């Protein structure tokens, strides 16, 4: 129902990292035409983010142990672990 | 360019309340975006500004010529203020980035992101 | 003048043969340069925008020289038979070379670099779908090269054409799609002498705009200026002293990274087939075009200091087959690739009357041909839109058109001439798109080639009017245009056909099997220049048809 990949971007100690969270879902708006029913993804365990209908097909996500959930219209929960 | 004040407004009132005259332009905030998208679902957005971590309450982004204007919500209570990511555009739009803080003020910063056609040349 | 513009004597520790745009002109042809390059009010005057007379002031080039006959459109068919013809791969095979043995009889180092646009466009091309480049690539020896329309052929050929390349390909923003991972090195690292010298590779960044998606399915080009300034910080950390940009960004957008961008020394630009013989100098960076079909092989002699580039020798060296010795090995490859096909693409269809040339920013007399076979053939098309492609060829007046020089001409992968209708509203707002693209004051928002050239109506344009703006006047065949009216429309290597509704009955068949089946029929062809768009604040000059 769902797959996610997650990956670091060796952390320097002092030093800004990078998140890098990448998942394989079909975003749709529901306006792009046959009609096709919108179905999109609309969270740090730290940060909390939210995108709206406008996403594209298999999206990435920049954030500056590690946990990520991601919540759709439908109700499939996006789980990915990484060190 | 692809400004549209009509319905930009419209979204600004029932997420936020102010309108565009109300909003506050800024240099400070810097939004990191192609002139020319490649694809007309993906296309690369990047925001980034340099305050404490503290100060940042909710980073915006809207689309003028887009029907739902709403494009994401990001609030960092303990991480930096970042965050490229791929999001889908209907025609040439300016896409707007704001900036909530503590203080009240919101800030501004413009881009624009041409969706056109052309040939190998 | 005894054309002695090879004879060089010996200058710095460097030397970058570049040549830049070549398209598969395997054999010697003509190629004009653009009678008009019309730019907005704060680009004017500056290179890439430098027409006739105004081009040979600038750099100080006289009138009548060969220099002048490749840089200018001035007596241009009073000066190709004087000179010949140029360009040619064993005419550029036996310059590089020639160059080459200078070089290291100094004892310096020489590198020869191609500046993209290479393995399609052509003849020679298409039938070995763009094998038999890469292989002469190989004989002359190209240590680096780019990309752009060499996607065109598709992501498995690009791959299987690169094993068979010798040479190492460099790109920086060539990224995967899901990712961001790079498939190709940005840079390398050349030992000249006490000094290094990195090479950095930039492909063109609008790739998946200008072609169908599906070539380049599952890739990302866009422009990355975090990337860009990462790759030369990167490269002098490792032990590089001076900075060399091959690039396919295009002239006026590598200008902007010139001021943007730091480290860059040098920059050798592409895709606008633009002429150089003097560096153009923005902030802390020298700029040298790369020209087109490979009539112009550009020497850049550079002497090195421990903090980048010292001082430069450009020289633009013609490729003139009536001048320049034979490289008998690259003819036996051209003849034994071609052989079954010579009586294909050297056979002659119809004699043209008049000088055919393809490089303008609005109006061209080859495109009114296109425009004037398509409506011959079908007559119910009202509008001819013709894509205004930098790469093509040159017909004098007398000359033959042949097979070679129709896919010399329209030698896209997908060539299909689709027949659609458009709304009156549709047409003024793509020929606005385009004028907004070109003429456009910041560099960044540049994309393609000029401004799409469309027979059958004819409007008024003003460069420096804001969008919306740009195009007026706008009338269909002597009539104006009526924003509700539906008009046939005929395009070619776009997109066009996706927003126009599809002609009932038509099957979407290549232009150049429809250009043929006209040349064939008709003979003789007198397309004379008659301009359908008047610019404002600027002056529409036209060359010398007849000679
Ligand atoms: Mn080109
Ligand atoms: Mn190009």
């Amino acid at each position: 129902p769902f797959r996610t990949i997650a990956r670091l971007n060796k952390p320097k100690a002092g030093e800004e990292f990078r998140l890098q969270v990448v998942a394989q879902h079909p975003n749709e708006p529901g306006t792009r035409r046959k009609l096709i029913p919108a179905k999109y993804i609309n969270e740090v365990y730290v940060a909390e983010a939210r995108p709206g209908p406008s996403t594209s097909a298999n999206p990435l996500y920049a954030f500056k142990t590690f946990t990520i959930k991601l919540k759709d219209t439908d109700g499939d929960t996006g789980e990915a672990s990484v060190k | 360019e692809g400004e549209d004040l009509e319905h930009l407004e419209q979204a600004l009132k029932e997420v936020f309340g102010k309108g565009f005259k109300d909003l506050t332009p800024s240099d400070a905030v810097k939004l990191n975006m192609p002139a020319i998208a490649e694809s007309g679902a993906n296309v690369p957005a990047e925001v980034e500004v340099a305050l404490p971590k503290e100060q940042v309450r909710a980073i915006h982004l809207f689309a003028d010529k887009n029907p739902t204007p709403h494009i994401l919500a990001f609030m960092p209570m303990k991480a930096e203020p970042y965050y490229a990511t791929r999001v889908r555009l209907a025609e040439t739009t300016a896409i707007r980035a704001v900036v909530e803080t503590q203080d009240g003020k919101l800030l501004l910063a413009s881009a624009s992101t041409r969706v056109t056609v052309g040939g190998c040349g | 003048d005894p054309r002695s513009l090879y004879d060089l004597p010996p200058y710095g520790d460097a030397t970058l043969l570049y040549f830049s745009d070549l398209h598969g002109q395997a054999f010697p042809h003509y190629f004009m340069e653009p009678p008009n390059l019309i730019a907005p009010k704060p680009l004017m005057g500056r290179p890439g925008y430098l027409t006739g007379e105004a081009i040979l002031r600038y750099y100080g080039v006289e009138r009548g020289t060969p220099l002048a006959y490749l840089l200018s459109y001035v007596d241009f068919v009073e000066l190709a038979r004087t000179f010949g013809p140029i360009g040619g791969m064993g005419a550029l095979t036996a310059l590089i070379r020639d160059q080459k043995a200078r070089v290291e009889a100094e004892g310096g180092k020489a590198l020869v670099l191609d500046g993209g646009d290479t393995w399609t466009n052509s003849g020679l091309s298409l039938l070995t779908r763009g094998e038999a480049v890469v292989r002469w690539q190989n004989l002359v020896g190209v240590d680096h090269m780019v990309s752009h329309c060499e996607w065109t052929l598709g992501r498995e050929r690009v791959e299987e054409l690169l094993g068979l390349f010798r040479g190492e390909f460099l790109s920086y923003n060539i990224v995967d799609d899901l990712f961001g991972d790079p498939l190709f090195p940005a840079y390398r690292i050349h030992r000249v002498g006490p000094y290094a010298l990195a090479v950095v590779g930039a492909s063109y960044p609008y790739v998946k705009v200008s072609h169908p998606e599906s070539f380049t399915e599952g890739l990302s080009f866009a422009l990355d200026e975090r990337r860009l300034q990462e790759a030369v910080d990167k490269a002098r950390a490792e032990g590089a002293n001076a900075v060399v940009l091959l690039s396919h960004n295009g002239m006026q957008l590598d200008a902007a990274l010139a001021e943007r961008i730091r480290g860059i020394d040098l920059i050798l630009s592409g895709h606008t087939h633009d002429l150089t013989p003097r560096p153009w100098r923005v902030g802390k960076t020298w700029i040298v075009a790369g020209s087109a079909a490979g009539k112009a092989l550009m020497r850049v002699d550079l002497k090195l200091w421990k903090g980048g580039i010292a001082n430069l020798r450009v020289r633009v060296l013609p490729v003139l087959a009536e001048h320049l010795p034979k490289a008998e090995d690259v003819e036996a490859f051209l003849k034994a690739q071609l052989a079954p096909h010579q009586d294909h693409l050297f056979t002659p269809l119809a004699v043209s009357e008049t000088l055919l040339y393809k490089r303008d920013t609005l109006y061209s007399t080859w495109d009114q041909l296109v425009g004037e076979a398509v409506k011959a053939i079908y007559p119910e098309v009202e509008v001819v839109f013709s894509p205004a492609v930098r790469w093509g060829t040159t017909i004098l007046p007398g000359q033959a058109i042949t097979w070679d020089h129709l896919y010399a001409y329209t030698g896209f992968t997908y060539p299909e001439l689709y027949l659609f209708y458009l709304r009156g509203a549709q047409i003024k707002a793509v020929l606005e798109d385009i004028a907004s693209n070109v003429f456009t004051s910041d560099p960044f928002y540049q994309q393609g080639g000029d401004v799409s050239r469309v027979f059958g109506l004819r409007y008024v344009l003003d460069p420096d009017a804001p969008t919306g703006e740009r195009v007026r006047e706008v009338e269909v065949g002597g009539r104006p245009l009526d924003p509700n009216r539906r008009y046939l429309a005929a395009a070619y290597g776009g997109r066009l056909q996706r927003v126009g509704e599809a002609k009932p009955g038509y099957e979407p068949r290549p232009i150049y099997e429809v250009l043929a089946e006209y040349l064939r029929s008709v003979g003789r062809v007198r397309v004379r220049p008659e301009p359908n768009v008047k610019v404002i604040g600027r002056n529409y000059r036209l060359p010398e048809v007849t000679g």
